[PDB]
């Protein structure tokens, strides 16, 4: 409980369109500007509309062979992670990365919770904000660039798979073999200018199954 | 709103020309397929205008019992027996009555009383399920409800051969909504 | 002496005299009780079902390097007609929800050299690793017909092609053996013992299990200790196995799967 | 009214709106209770196997004449695949003991007349008589696909040739249908019920029954009175039946028969 | 005399030149097949020079269990397993390791202890089973006992490859016979 | 996750031909150098990836008991024994049996049973010690573990000349570790 009841960086987000604008799933050189909360490797998935989890983790650069990956995840997390399932509560933190005056929106979607990327009902307002979803708006130079809360655990699985799932998601077998069903703490989309880094703090964790942990290359 | 989702509404059955109606045919013989068939999903595009349903799509999971209510309208010289029954799923959809009768089912006689009250049982290896899905998943479906014809509808000379029976659904005594949401919108028409 | 021990699963019963003891996993055993998460009263207390399924896994020779090893998903591995009752009854129903209760066998000499690490592990990957294509339902949840090598797993093993792969540094379904002795477990060391019993209670991300989408218990035999011996000894070193399902209960019955 | 009854077992159920009651033979229930013949522990108490396993049996037309009628053997008549779990349990065991719970069904209307007698009788010829034949073991316990006549029962029939029959005035497997009504039975007269329901213990010259060579108990329909009805009333007459093997237990567990 | 009856003695196995002999060969190797197939009759060839069968010959009817004595004659340096195994009849005899495990079994581990006595449950249909038969019935058959091979006979150089395992029968604790009766006269040779 | 830490895991031996192996090999000869030598850090790269080490990667400091296990894999025929040292530091390295014997030592006999549990005892300046370093400190090694051969490992014929010795670590008893950090990030291969 101790050790991860602190936040790490575990993901980013981009965004070029405004506040009061129609939220579009979009990407740009590898950052999205709504995010799969989980701290397993996430990214868009074979031309999937939104981020989905993924089964390995990739470089950004076709070339380099170097990190950045062109995943998002806690590396704290998958680094160490020496339990087969973990349970928690999340506490993210959302900092916007420069410092001209932050003016955005963000929803927050509940695991498995409908996306509703819907046009906006009314002119000139965020469509994001156009929920009864838990969402959070930030503007002003009186703020700090910043947000920050805490979620409960929302998946309608009892515990989640902390690094392996040997099994499918569906009835026909047909999903991607090693992902588990709706294993995460649901969605962060947002909107407004700004790319903006995450961070996650597991809240209560409490872990079971003791099991190897990431090898490393001998020295 | 509990209290909506137990007032018995009318299920879309499909007519011979594809027109939607509050009931089905049924008349003196016995086919070898059911005469309807109702996936047990609160999504069920039968059920899709039941007040039920209705309120099912604001809410994210439910439990407990669904009442399926057949009332029979044919003339009171009509007889038959019915046979209705609720497959869990895991081998699929029964393809004969031997294998619906496998499955829970009750016989629905007619006679004085004209409806028949049936509860599909809340089966579940999750204590909750969806209301809606993408695709079906083992906590969104939960199985089929199909009526057979036991016996053929048997009735005297000068009575039609077509027996309407109306079909209705709401949640039994133990159900329960949970998770307030907004359903996928749509244009009205 | 305190080490020949008798087993008895209902018509079944296993022997041995070189135990060490039995290995409760978590401390926990199965309690047979009913999940609470189905209306449907369980099917339980089969006595044709409660009992040892014994079956050949594999011949160890000199060939074996550390950590190479053999799975067994469960309770995929019995649920051919091989298992019998407990077979007949669980691809009749939805659910299925149980403990194990193991003993792998495998006997040498005095002369002989070597060890095996036998372990339980939950939501261990038991999928195909010599190829690069999706794993489907029966490719999946088989027990492995030859040793597995063990340096491909260390880092995972993403499901696609070998270029690509070197973009892949990590994969969820990676197993760092050096750690395989933090599962329940026990060793078969070659001087000491030709039996370990060992046995887990239920665990998993729900209630009660729709098995046929998931083998969430996975028996697995790695070797330690490389099989060593001289010309004359016995060659022929093989492995087997008991395994019975502890109290399954059963749940959501319907016609069967093929 | 009175005559509304609902009747549970497992996860099936029947329902009738006619009910004259449900008639015990000889008084009796099977209890369950183990066979003191087998020292091994009894398999019992399997919901999965304790309900109704619902059947047609039969067309009901106006060429029938009184007491021409339908054998449905038991167990045998559930040994197949239709037998769900009773029966999948049953190949696989050596003896059974059981009891029946059943009730045939059958109506009509207001504007037809006739009468079926349904009855359960212990060591009841179920054989083929429409040959002289020596009965089979595929052909003796089969539950009758079409309306035996009844004339050539009631002094029996042996399993000769037609000219040797000359000189076999009785054989064994004798019937006289005029006392049918004395083994435990309803009458199913279609002016006043739809449906007959009956139950018998266990009865044998044994503890327990070798059931893949005995047959020990028979359902039977027969009619009493022809079915009659005018022109413009339905036609179509069906009898049908569900039959619950009454707490079975089972013993001598072994492979399958096939 | 049930006394005698429960005095372990030797059966008859077939030698390889179809001589009778009291024990099995066993070597580094596990056989597709059983070592020894002995059927549960008293009136077994297998065992008809034992006290067992000399006794049972003069009574109608026997209850009760059966001590098949196991005694490894082997080296002190031969190691191996057995499976020893009771397959009641019903699906006929046991064809594979697979089939003869799914019935009832114990497995026989050699080393400081030379016998393994291993019990054939009572368990039949009738409470008493005949002793003998013109054709075998279901009350006088009881199905067959068969030894395999579960790990191969292991050992150093220097050692014979073939161990032979003494075979012996007599009745068990509750083991008894009744009805006494003279037995099928034979003109001795 | 100190429960991890006890478990006994894997220490890396470097093979012939520089692989890496579970055990070390021992003969009919009493070299004058040890067979394998650990120094006592938890940055050894000799057991860099037993479970200990993982553990430890993640922590700053550590203190107590470490348990290295050895498990003789040789066949029953074979007899020796080993002298296990641990050499506090100050003084270098042991060059000589001598010098081992001189430190902590236990002396492992072969026989009936298999395993030597050892114990490196906490010997320190300090109450804590680093669990990594740039450079070696007081603080951060400890000193080192060698296993000589006594007297050779004895066998008859027919039996081969190299045994197989498994080598383990854990924490022991009265071990723990303290201050969550991250360890030098590396690419896995």
């Amino acid at each position: 409980s101790f050790f991860y009841d602190r936040s790490t960086l575990s993901s980013v987000l981009q965004s070029t369109s405004d506040v009061s604008s129609k939220f579009t799933p979009s990407t740009a050189k590898n950052l999205q500007n709504s995010i799969l909360l989980t701290p397993l490797p996430s990214d868009i998935v074979n031309n999937s509309v939104l981020p989905e989890q993924e089964r390995w983790i990739s470089f950004a650069s076709p070339t380099t062979q170097k990190p950045p990956y062109k995943t998002k995840q806690d590396w704290n997390f998958i680094m160490f992670s020496p339990f087969t399932y973990y349970k928690c509560d999340l506490e993210v933190t959302l900092s916007k990365n420069d410092r001209e005056t932050i003016s955005s929106v963000v929803r927050y979607v509940p695991c498995g919770a409908p996306s509703d990327l819907s046009d906006q009902t009314m002119p000139q307002t965020p469509s994001l904000a156009d929920t009864r979803d838990p969402h959070m708006w930030v503007v002003g130079q009186g703020t700090t660039n910043q947000i920050s809360f805490v979620i409960p655990y929302t998946s309608p699985l009892s515990v989640l798979p902390s690094v392996w799932f040997n099994g499918f998601s569906n009835f026909d077998n047909s999903s991607r073999f090693g992902v588990a069903p709706n294993a995460d703490f649901g969605r962060l989309l947002l909107q407004g200018q700004g790319t903006f880094s995450v961070h996650y703090r597991y809240k209560k964790m409490r872990v079971f199954c003791p099991r190897p942990t990431v090898f490393i290359p001998w020295p | 709103l509990l209290s909506l989702c137990k007032i018995p509404t009318f299920l879309g059955n499909l007519d011979s020309n594809k027109k939607r109606i509050p009931y089905f045919s049924a008349t003196n013989s016995t086919p070898a397929t059911p005469l309807v068939t109702y996936q047990v999903t609160l999504s069920c595009s039968c059920m899709a205008n039941s007040m039920l349903a209705a309120v099912a799509r604001n809410f994210n999971q439910y439990r407990g019992s669904l009442n399926y209510l057949f009332v029979f309208t044919g003339s009171a010289m009509t007889k038959g027996k019915f046979l209705i029954s609720y497959t869990p799923p895991g081998a699929g959809e029964p393809k004969t009555l031997d294998q619906a009768m496998q499955a829970t089912y009750a016989i629905w006689d007619l006679g004085l009383n004209s409806s028949y009250n049936f509860t599909v049982p809340f089966i579940s290896p999750t204590h909750y399920r969806q209301t809606s899905y993408n695709t079906p998943t083992i906590t969104s479906v939960d199985g089929w409800l199909t009526v057979w014809q036991l016996t053929p509808l048997t009735y005297p000379l000068g009575v039609p051969n077509d027996s309407h029976i109306l079909t209705l659904v709401s949640g039994g005594d133990d159900f329960t909504l949970r998770m307030p949401v907004t359903f996928t919108k749509y244009v009205p028409q | 002496s305190d080490r020949v021990s008798s087993d008895t699963a209902g018509n079944t019963a296993t022997n041995t005299q070189s135990t060490v003891g039995r290995l409760f996993g978590f401390g926990q055993r199965h309690k047979g009780k009913h999940p609470a998460s189905c209306a449907d009263t369980a099917t339980d207390k089969v006595l044709a079902a409660e009992r040892y399924y014994t079956i050949k896994l594999a011949s160890w020779t000199k060939t074996q390097e550390s950590f190479d090893h053999i799975r067994v998903p469960l309770p995929h591995a019995l649920a051919g007609e091989n298992g019998g009752v407990f077979s007949s009854t669980l691809r009749r129903h939805y659910l299925c929800k149980c403990g194990w209760r193991i003993q792998v066998q495998c006997n040498a000499s005095q002369f002989h050299a070597g060890s095996l690490l036998v372990f339980m592990a939950p939501e261990f990957d038991t999928s195909n690793h010599s190829t690069e294509v999706e794993p489907r339902a029966d490719t999946a949840f088989k027990v492995d017909a030859n040793w597995q090598k063990h340096a491909q797993i260390l880092t995972g093993h993403a499901y696609v092609n070998t270029t690509t792969k070197v973009n892949v540094p990590l994969a969820l379904n990676h197993q760092n053996f050096w750690q395989w002795t933090t599962y329940p477990h026990q060793i078969l060391n070659l001087r000491t013992n030709t039996t370990c019993d060992l046995e887990v209670p239920y665990v998993n991300v729900c209630p009660t299990s729709s098995w046929t989408q998931h083998a969430n218990w996975t028996l697995v035999i790695a070797v330690l200790t490389p099989l060593q011996y001289s010309q004359g000894s016995a060659t022929t070193i093989e492995i087997t196995a008991s395994i019975q399902p502890v109290k399954p209960v059963f749940n959501g019955l319907r016609h069967t799967v093929v």
